[PDB]
């Protein structure tokens, strides 16, 4: 069970398993957050569940993105696969300073 | 392959050719061909699912039989019989989607799916019920080598493709000469624009041309053609051939003149006319080039005297425009179209359960690239599954 | 309901969703990194604006499922029933809006008007069944 | 006209139904037709060709009835019925080109090629199987 | 035609196995078999000739059956029966003439001689032998809709097409960079091309791309990779793209660097090579992606410094190079090869009767301009006719 | 092994021979067989798969027989036929292609697979029809310890290799003296080359000596020896031993003198040719030695005179060459070649699941590395390999 | 011959099919075949050799007849018919190699070893089973007087000539027309060249011609042109006829124009081939005629200028040319090609067992002698041997 | 999969549990050394057989 959140507006939760979308607790989740360990996302939900969708999914695969491997990024970057390659050029064209 | 379509139809004509009351004589023989659906089905351990995430699923199948000697319907039968009814209708969607995302390189015209491989074994083959429905025939046409084809209504034919013809142009921008056209689904809308208004080309006219090739042979179609374009009729901004900056463009219309379509085939001219629009017919064809002219007026009027010098300075520039829309036509090859779900079945069932990916099909059935490398052998696969996505719109959705 | 169902990002031509209530189209503009002269006109850094711009994006559905019906672009049960109300000037009854207008029809759509439009169509397909 | 409407839809319901290993019963009213057609049509000439670049063909009927004998279909059955389905099938491709290049004035509802017209004849009138369309 | 390769194969078995001596078993299949024949060809008229410079020749068959009671083969009984064999021969020789001198754009997987038309029917299904060669058998499993692939040693599937690319150019030709391929039937030769050596180039290195498509698919295709040019590696002249002028051509060659093969379906990199040149595999592709870069050496002896100078006055020109070359295939469509003379035989029929070019085939059967506009209708054309040829070829001795 | 091939075969033999209409004395021993089969394998379950992406498949066999006791085959026993192929055809595909990808680094003869293995019992020794093809024909031999043989049409024996060797150097390039060659699939290609015609050389004579071992012994080739080296006469920039900068080649040609090629076995001159040039017959050998000569022209016209000075700087280095072409050959393993098309076979399957890098092969069958290091493990396995490649060739193209 | 054939092909047959534990009803009557095999056999002896290196060997006979009574093969009847078959294999490799190696001038179409010449007795012309190869059968054929023909693959049909004629020549030779050729295996590269580059002559163009003659007549050609002369396109030092003087060639390749091929039979035109390269067909030829024109740019840059002067010392020759390739042919008399391994075996028996040169052929077997006189007497001895040839290949691989 | 590339020169390849002598792939090499973590060779392979 994971939780994602960011200033963007908006807020997630979903499974490992299966990326079909939980809806949101604020209680759990600060606690969750103010202990355990915080993974940087570097690959949101959109891209996550689009990733799900018109790609294949490994379990495997799934466990290494949630913790923003890097082997499966660059292998994905090399791949061509283009909807990666958006969300991190977006991310580029925000260092705009 | 058509044992599956048996299986569908046959359970369509269960939930719904059997209600309260009836007389036996009605159904009797869809009785009987039930009762020996079931002493066929049973006794053939199954394990369907285990792709993806599609749970691996144990199946046997153990039911009485039918009522064989009746006078009037009654409830009881009915009740007795919806439970294995939904039974087997859950079986066979699961049989639809466990056959629905696998891939083949090399074939496509015989099972791949385990239970379904199993099931087009000979000694089943007591189920036929009849075959009568657009996919099953062509696929069971197919087979024994005939004339095929779909009926389309408004086919998605033409890649998607914005792209732009240069013929004068220059670094500075003001004197461009060129075509636009684009291309979506079953319509192409094309523009010819001349910032000179032809004033310094030869005979006071200017030409204008467009090809369009294909990627497969359609017959017998109908191609709505009206000449005034309306998607490239407004001021524009567009970025440059190579791109290191944008340009402008704001045209005027005016109306075409001697202008000609063609429908070829094979390099040679099956459909040629002459400034006839509203409805025209193509009958064996797969290219399509269209060819047309603008002419400078031979006498003008004050608006017109101001905006159309003969000097270096333009600000209005002129353009002439072509409307080209295929809604009806019969083909060979399967088209997703935009008068059923199939190919949104498609795509649902891909996203639906995180199929492995390989390059048998462009990555998520988006139609655009697919239809790009129309290829036989994706073509072969794909109407596989588009019959087996139609056979389940037979059931359920 | 609020949750995504289905997402895709700079997607162009077809695409499908599987199940949906709110559609939802989140776009940018960006100014160009630079300008040739004419299009370095319509841009200037100043207040004084003369040509406005836009992007502007077009969304049709051509094939749809819906477990309520509704009235569609391939048949002729809504036509066939308004129809007969026009023939025989029906006074409105409180169920339905006057005009039997599609749009204002479906603004506020709540189930016994479905339930007496399920009706109403059965009974007009029965009707066109005889007259073809 | 409706007889040759009969044909089509009889040689469409055959392929769609008259495939290998079917149940006799299911197609049985089927068989029986198609026995029907064979003995109404047995025996007469059809004749097209002759306008345009249209070819001149000829058209003999001496495809036997088919028999009962079976409790489902059977691959030989399959192949000595669908090698004459072929040969029906390109005669009402003949019929329906003789037809549709044809022309009248103020006479529209009436039949215009010379097959159709012979086929207006007293004995044809067993072939009106279904008027579904 | 099927009945038509079953006469073939069976008059061939004829002249093959009765010869004097051999033991009745021995030609046991073989007997039961010709007079079979005698019973369905006896008293049935066929008539050819009334298509192309194909006399009229009206046939009818009267020869008795062959001797069953006797053991071991003497002269009188193969001499007897070879004066019906030779009748035979010519007979089925002039009918395979007969569908090879037409062709259709109606579907050309039905016959189309009046003859095997009538031959098609019932009253002669009764003619089969066997099929053993992969013409026939190839036929078969495709009006099947199975499993279909031919085995080609040294095929044509490149349209033999010579040219080049201008990146960097002026009218006096003493600044080029390009790039120059010939793909000449299974051999593919590119060649870049640079006069200034990099000098303004980033870091030394110019790029190289060159595309080319596929008529038809193949799989598990073995090719061979050599990494020069053997061919574009002399001093030369050639024209402009607009015939007005010529330029010169003083290679020097290097060697490629980061060479790059990309055997694509449908825009999926299927096989990747780097660098691997001898014998390579495409498990499938039908489209192929040549890349490389010129890189300028790093450092330079005496005689490389004199080549290539900083200096704008430039000498010769430095070029990388790649060639390949096709040496077998499994493909789903015929195509002419290294060893067939099938396209031979259909040529020299064809040339013997002077048959006026048809609607589909080009004229004089030139291969090029043949694959150009390679059609569904002409594929099914094409493997008909040389269907017909092969039937041929494993008649005539 | 052998029953593999054997059903293989067997089911081959059926397919090609089942047909409708044909007496059932024609096919008697093959129906006889095929229920043989059936009888032999039935109660018997397998699972082919378990490792890279080739999926797990399992198979039952509950088949009885088809010995319907009929006059002329018929279409009932044409389907009852054809079902059970495609069954066994896709049985044997799948079995055969987990066969291929799995390996063993010792035992390169054994079967590898549980199934495989399986199918070496005595319990499968029941239906040996026939074993008819040079593959297993070598696979029956060597069962039978005797000197196996393979007939290959341009075996690449030579494993790809550009080198050069100089017998006399010069750091600035200007008195090298060496030899060069190109073993590129079947090709030597041998170049050697001065740059003073001698001048300092004892007798106006130069020597150049050339020796190239195989990967085994090879038997039985036809040669062909043309006396100008095609590639090494073209001007070249050829990189320094130390990889530092380059040198210019610019290269005349002469004749070559006193050529003497020979092949030798263990050290020994077994077969030798002297001003012999064309096409040779070497009959078993090791080693192939080439010695030939630079002679200087006795004497000149003009032009030569210009062309060498005697004077130190030379312009226009002297070179000879040979080109060597073995077109066909005999040998005591497997080897690759043009012909077979079994490593583009073997690779495709390899390839298509994406098994992890066999521990016996070199990664990608890339087969000049394959060749190189040619080792007893290699034999046995490529051995393996190519044989079941060869049998699943038979039904699948 | 045919005889010899028939035990080669049947021993084939056997020693594949003679296996424990197989059915006898596969090879039963093979069973009675070779019991006749034994029964014609046993009772004589035979002697082989007397000449050469070849040990005199003597032949007896003793089998007894094969076992029927058992349903499936044991071990010890397959090991029993392996003893038998060895000692055959034996005898026929032996009759083989004494036939190979007998000839003579006069009746070189019979046998020429005692034990052939016995087994060309009517009570060994019982032993027969069939004739399947291409060479017995065209043997079969060419016996009984009719046309026949051999499919080859890259025929040798032209014997290696590589010789040049000048049509202007100097003591300086710098102003030399002329014409090189190489003709080697299927390789023509013919290339015409002039020093004056154009500027003599009517017409402003310079015409060349070559021909070649064949001594045989091919049918079925697959034909490349390859517009240039490859080997004849590199600077060269080449002796003059005379052997006074060597003269030098710095050439530069034009674009050839108006090339015209023909292919004639007896000088009679049969294929004309202008404008045209890449694949094309040769029914029937015997003569091939190469023409093309040199044409001087009329239009040309200041590097093309000074290239050639207009003024006599010439510094750069103009040359032109092509390159003819057969990918394969068929022919009426027997040919050495390129994937025979025939002629190899003929040689090898020969020098390895020595046998003094005689005047049947050149000694070792100079293949470019025997094709440069070639008269159909050799061609028949020739025809023969390959037949005992192909029968040697079948038992010993 | 195992592999262990020396400055030398030296290169091997090999599985875990039998530590069988396994070919090179410098793709694989390449694939790999790129971004996860590298392991300092104290124990070299040969001392490992």
């Amino acid at each position: 069970d994971v939780f994602e959140a960011g200033i963007d507006g908006k807020f997630f939760a979903y499974k490992v398993d299966t990326f079909e979308e939980i809806p949101f607790d604020v209680q759990k989740f600060a606690d969750l957050v103010t202990d355990s360990p915080v993974i940087s996302a570097i690959i949101d939900f959109k891209t996550l569940k689009n990733l799900n969708d018109n790609y294949g999914i490994s379990r495997q695969q799934a466990f290494n993105l949630l913790r923003s491997d890097p082997r499966v990024l660059r292998e994905f970057i090399n791949q061509d696969n283009p909807i990666i390659r958006n969300r991190i050029e977006q991310l580029i064209m925000q260092c705009r300073l | 392959m058509d044992v599956l379509y048996s299986l569908s139809k046959t359970l369509k004509d269960a939930r719904d050719k059997i209600v309260e009351g009836t007389l036996y004589s009605n159904v009797s023989d869809l009785i009987q061909q039930f009762n020996q659906m079931i002493i066929t089905m049973n006794g053939n351990e199954f394990q369907t699912g285990g792709i993806g995430n599609l749970p691996i699923r144990n199946w046997n199948f153990n039911f009485g039989l039918l009522g064989t000697t009746l006078l009037n319907l009654d409830a009881n039968y009915v009740e007795t019989a919806r439970n294995t009814i939904d039974y087997f209708v859950d079986f066979v969607d699961n049989v639809c989607m466990d056959e629905m995302v696998r891939e083949s390189q090399r074939n496509g015209i015989a099972p791949q799916s385990d239970s379904l491989r199993k099931l087009s074994a000979i000694k089943f083959k007591r189920i036929n019920f009849d075959n009568s429905s657009e996919y099953i025939e062509n696929w069971n046409l197919q087979n024994r080598r005939q004339r095929t084809g779909f009926t389309f209504h408004k086919p998605n034919i033409f890649p998607y493709s914005a792209s732009f013809t240069l013929n004068r142009s220059q670094p500075a921008h003001d004197n461009l000469m060129g075509t636009m056209w684009l291309n979506a689904g079953s319509e192409i809308q094309v523009a010819g624009f001349d910032y000179s208004c032809a004033i310094n080309a030869p005979a006071n006219i200017q030409q204008f041309e467009h090809i369009v090739p294909l990627r497969r042979v359609l017959t017998t179609a109908t191609i709505t053609l009206l000449p005034d374009a309306e998607r490239f009729s407004f001021p524009r901004v567009i970025n440059s051939a190579d791109g290191a900056t944008t340009w402008f463009f704001n045209p005027v219309i005016l109306r075409p003149n001697n202008v000609e379509v063609e429908f070829l085939l094979n390099g040679q001219i099956i459909n040629t006319y002459q400034a006839r629009f509203g409805t025209i017919v193509a009958r064996n064809f797969d290219t399509i080039r269209l060819s047309f002219q603008l002419m400078r007026p031979p006498n003008m009027t004050p608006a017109v005297a101001v905006l159309f010098p003969n000097a270096q300075p333009f600000e209005h520039h002129a353009t002439v425009g072509l409307t080209l829309r295929i809604e009806s036509a019969v083909c060979e090859s399967v088209l997703a179209d935009a008068s059923e779900t199939l190919l949104a079945n498609v795509t649902s069932v891909r996203q639906e359960y995180a199929i492995p990916v390989g390059p048998v099909f462009p990555p998520g059935m988006n139609w655009t690239d697919l239809i790009t490398n129309y290829s036989p052998s994706r073509e072969d696969n794909l109407q596989r599954v588009f019959t087996v996505a139609s056979i389940r719109s037979m059931l359920i959705k």
